């Protein structure tokens, strides 16, 4: 999910 | 004096502590008002202090499992859409992925050979110019940011993953 960080 | 999660910046999928001072990810997005601090895409809260001269610390209580990164961000960070979460974006930070931990350099991520962390103290330097960070532990450096300053410079902290946080400690 890091894509959002 | 101590620091405090700004709610105003918060994504609303975010989690605040009741006390303001921890910040997890929860399962469904709040209904809040989207105000133009706040990130509606990347899962980011800053602190609701900001600096724009002088020499500062604080520490950071971090989850033992991936999802987390923190350090600061400049305050022109952009709040809206899907950012990139790198130096260029405004954004210098530590991050735990993949099991590893990285100073988020960029274009490639910095692996850092540091052993586990629990307390992270940040040392934020306006004055020179520098964000470090270092194990409490034992002080051992994480890594050093050299960054020439040029506006307000906030407390940055992301959480985009269930499973991890990060804490405030004072």
């Amino acid at each position: 999910a890091v894509k959002l960080q | 004096v101590e620091l405090t999660l700004d709610p105003d910046t918060a994504n609303p999928r975010l989690i605040l502590s009741l006390d303001l001072k921890g910040v997890r990810l929860g399962e469904r997005a709040q209904d809040l008002p989207n105000h133009p601090c706040r990130f509606d895409t990347n899962t980011r809260v800053l602190a609701s202090c900001g600096f724009s001269s002088g020499r500062h610390h604080w520490e950071v209580e971090v989850g033992s499992k991936d999802g987390w990164a923190f350090g600061v961000a400049r305050e022109s960070v952009r709040r809206k859409g899907l950012t990139p979460f790198t130096p260029e974006e405004g954004v210098w930070a530590l991050q735990l992925n993949g099991g590893q931990y990285w100073a988020v350099t960029s274009p490639e991520r910095s692996p850092l050979s540091c052993g586990h962390l629990s307390r992270v103290r940040v040392a934020l330097d306006l004055e020179v110019g520098a964000v470090s960070f270092y194990a409490v532990e034992d002080m051992r450096h994480l890594y050093t940011f050299r960054v020439n300053f040029q506006e307000r410079v906030f407390p940055l902290f992301s959480v985009c993953s269930t499973g991890t946080y990060l804490r405030i400690w004072p």
